[PDB]
Formats: C-alpha cells, sequence, structure tokens
C-alpha cells in the first residue's frame, strides 16, 4: 500500500497570503497524485491532477509542483472565499489513499458578537422540558466564553455548545449554547442570563428574560 | 452540467446490509469510471472501489474484503453499492464520484454532495422543532430537538430566506437523540409583516416538520 503523509493538519493565514499544503508518499508515485477542496459542509472539488496540471475552470491561484514522493500545493492570493480543507490523492497504485487533509482557517480584524437569548417555547414546556438558547453572532477571534447564570447565580453542567464553521465571506465564527432543564426545575427560579465574554466587547455583555 | 446525487441518508442496522445508489445526470456511465468513497473525521477520506461499466470490471479497497459489490444500470444512468455486514466503523458519508482515466493519470472530477449512513442497533426517531421566538435587527430561529440519526436539513420560508441563516452543527445528547438550532438575523422592520416558517426535512425518517416562528404575547 502506499501512505500518504499530509501536513500541517491546520493552518491560519490571513488574507492575500501564500499558504503551503504538503503530502509525502511512503515511496516514489511518478506525480501519479491530484488534489482537492472541500469547503465547510460541502463535497471536495478537482483542483489539480497529475501533481502538477491545473483542471481547466479552476483559479491559477492553486498551483502543484512534486516529484519522488514530496508533492505541493501552493494558494496564493489567499482570500475569504478559500476557507475549506485540502487532501491529497495518490493513484500510483490501489487502493488508492488519500491524505489526513489540511484545514485552511482565515485570520482576519476582531469582530464582536451579537448576542440573543431566546426563552422555552411554550409547546415544549407543555411536554416537560425547557430548552433556554443563546446565540452569538458573527464573531472573530473563535474564542469565547459563555455563562449561564439563574437567578444571578452561576450554573453549570446542564449545557451544550455548538459552533459555526468559518463563515466563508466575512470568516466569522457563530456560537449557541443551550440549556435544558425539566420544566419542574425552570420554575423554580425567575431570571435566566447568558453572560458573554469575548475579545470584540468592552465589557461582558449579559441578556436576560425573566420568566412571566 | 454534470451532475450525481446518491441516495437519501437514512439508519442501517447493525450486520444488516448498506445499500446507496448514485443517479448520475449530464453524462453517461458508458464512459469513464464510477466510484465510492466515504468520510469520517477520524478516518478521512477512504476510497472503497471503481466500477466500469462496458466490461463490468470492478476493483476494490482490500480493506473492505469480500463485503462490498458495485453494480451499475446503463439504461437508467445509476450504479450502486453494497456493503453486507454493516457495522458502527461503517458510519461514515458516502460520496459517488467519476473518476477520468487518462494515461497513467486517474483523479476524480466529479463528486457527488454525500449521503451520511448510520449504522445503529437503534431505530429512528422524528424532531421535535420548537420556536426560536425574536426579541434595528432581530435574531429568530428553530429548535430541532430530540432525533435520531443524523441529518436534518433547514430551510427557510422554502429557500426564499438564505442571507443571515445559521444551522449549527447538531449536538448529541445524554438521550441518544440529537438536537440542533437554526437562526437567522433579519431586519426588525419585518417581524410583525413577514411570516418566518422554518422547512425541517429529516430524510432518515421520511418526516418533514414545518414551523413558523412569531414573537410570543402577552
Ligand atoms: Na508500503
Ligand atoms: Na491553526
Ligand atoms: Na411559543
Ligand atoms: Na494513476
Ligand atoms: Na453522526
Ligand atoms: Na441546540
Amino acid at each position: 500500500d502506499i501512505q500518504m503523509t499530509q501536513s500541517p493538519s491546520s493552518l491560519s493565514a490571513s488574507v492575500g497570503d501564500t499558504v503551503t499544503v504538503t503530502c509525502r508518499a511512503s515511496q516514489g508515485i511518478d506525480k501519479e497524485l491530484s488534489w482537492y477542496q472541500q469547503k465547510p459542509g460541502q463535497a471536495p472539488t478537482l483542483l489539480i491532477y497529475a501533481a502538477s496540471t491545473l483542471q481547466t475552470g479552476v483559479s491559477s491561484r492553486f498551483s502543484g509542483s512534486g516529484s519522488g514522493t514530496d508533492y505541493t500545493l501552493t494558494l496564493t492570493g489567499l482570500q475569504p472565499e478559500d476557507v475549506a480543507t485540502y487532501f491529497c490523492l495518490q493513484d500510483y497504485s490501489t487502493p488508492y489513499t488519500f491524505g489526513q487533509g489540511t484545514k485552511v482557517e482565515i485570520k482576519r480584524t476582531v469582530a464582536a458578537p451579537s448576542v440573543f437569548i431566546f426563552p422555552p417555547s411554550d409547546e415544549q414546556l407543555k411536554s416537560g422540558t425547557a430548552s433556554v438558547v443563546c446565540l452569538l453572532n458573527n464573531f472573530y477571534p473563535r474564542e469565547a466564553k459563555v455563562q449561564w447564570k439563574v437567578d444571578n447565580a452561576l450554573q453549570s453542567g446542564n449545557s451544550q455548545e455548538s459552533v459555526t464553521e468559518q463563515d466563508s465571506k466575512d470568516s466569522t465564527y457563530s456560537l449557541s449554547s443551550t440549556l435544558t432543564l425539566s420544566k419542574a426545575d425552570y420554575e423554580k427560579h425567575k431570571v435566566y442570563a447568558c453572560e458573554v465574554t469575548h475579545q470584540g466587547l468592552s465589557s461582558p455583555v449579559t441578556k436576560s428574560f425573566n420568566r412571566g | 452540467q454534470v451532475q450525481l446525487q446518491e441516495s437519501g441518508p437514512g439508519l442501517v442496522k447493525a450486520s444488516e446490509t448498506l445499500s446507496l445508489t448514485c443517479a448520475v445526470s449530464g453524462a453517461s456511465i458508458n464512459t469513464d469510471y464510477w466510484n465510492w468513497i466515504r468520510q469520517t473525521p477520524g478516518k478521512g477520506l477512504e476510497w472503497i472501489g471503481r466500477f466500469y461499466v462496458p466490461t463490468e470490471r470492478t476493483e476494490y479497497n482490500p480493506s473492505f474484503m469480500n463485503r462490498v459489490t458495485i453494480s451499475g444500470d446503463t439504461s437508467k444512468n445509476h450504479f450502486s453499492l453494497r456493503l453486507t455486514s454493516a457495522t458502527a466503523a461503517d458510519t461514515a458519508v458516502y460520496f459517488c464520484a467519476r473518476g477520468l482515466w487518462r494515461g497513467y493519470f486517474f483523479w476524480v472530477d466529479v463528486w457527488g454532495p454525500g449521503v451520511l449512513v448510520t449504522v445503529s442497533s437503534a431505530s429512528t426517531k422524528g424532531p421535535s422543532v420548537f420556536p426560536l421566538a425574536p426579541s434595528g435587527t432581530a435574531a429568530l430561529g428553530c429548535l430541532v430537538k430530540d432525533y435520531f440519526p443524523e441529518p436534518v436539513t433547514v430551510s427557510w420560508n422554502s429557500g426564499a430566506l438564505t442571507s443571515g441563516v445559521h444551522t449549527f452543527p447538531a449536538v448529541l445528547q445524554s438521550s441518544g437523540l440529537y438536537s440542533l438550532s437554526s437562526v437567522v438575523t433579519v431586519p426588525s422592520s419585518s417581524l410583525g409583516t413577514q411570516t418566518y416558517i422554518c422547512n425541517v426535512n429529516h430524510k432518515p425518517s421520511n418526516t418533514k416538520v414545518d414551523k413558523r416562528v412569531e414573537p410570543k404575547s402577552c
């Protein structure tokens, strides 16, 4: 078998920079390699084949070189649209094998989150459970802290967070924090607040609602 | 417009057989080669096998031993994959993809959108969709809660509303069921006039749920 070792596993770069991804084959593969771009939530698309032949229709900002065991994909003039994971594929010998992929992220100016809080649906509360959601919209950098406070007492253990992939347009992230409670414990308290701390905010932003 | 589309996602019981189909449009499967590839976070991309219709010749990744077979249907422009004795290790996004072979070089020029297949000893369950009621820009969304397996598709107003939509990755609950939210930011001007419905599609369960989101009132 042929083993493809790809590096780096992930990288961060600024708009207009030049980024290079490398795949190393376990032995010479005589340029029988192709590269692919996979944008978030999408399927891979062809970029280069035969190590250095650019697919007609793909931007000239992509370039491929290599011989023997070492092959490179170079991406010049990095744009926000290029946020994706890039893979190699060797067609030298079956079974065809892929590199582990390089996750390419974009560095941009700091952007603060727009914070929103959502109380539980009346529909779900009839079923006996209550979900309170806190939304942090279009912020950068990815790092952020979200702390729940019920009756302004810190709450922990009953929340799970989920974060989107980097936006292809503004290179920002969005985050959801979901606090889930029984209706009984939900009705035990009155104030529900989401305290958010982030680079782009002067001070921690707190959004709250009162039950009733 | 060469296009490829895999069968809809679903659940495959443990030890039973995983079956998928790719519907090809814009090109005849009577030329070039036709592959099945799967993708997992930890294993990356895995080539399963290739298929050449004219001669019905088939080349498989040995790692699948003899669990796999790939066949075609030249008048329907479909080719299929079957993987017997399915196991939790076969949960993955499966891609159908065309492979071109010019001289010594082979590459995958057209991929399908991919379809998630989940191997599980449990049963499907449709999602409960609850509104995320809003309150110069407001935010509203839908809470797609308690469903199995992944995935759910979410649109807004049957695709009319696109800009500003964020469908978050699903979270695994202690329930064993998945839950996610989909949000959209709109002008606060339009909350009382414009209607907002999230179209949730849970293909594993053949369950579509449509829910309108309005500001709660007194
Ligand atoms: Na080897
Ligand atoms: Na990095
Ligand atoms: Na409600
Ligand atoms: Na080859
Ligand atoms: Na999954
Ligand atoms: Na959620």
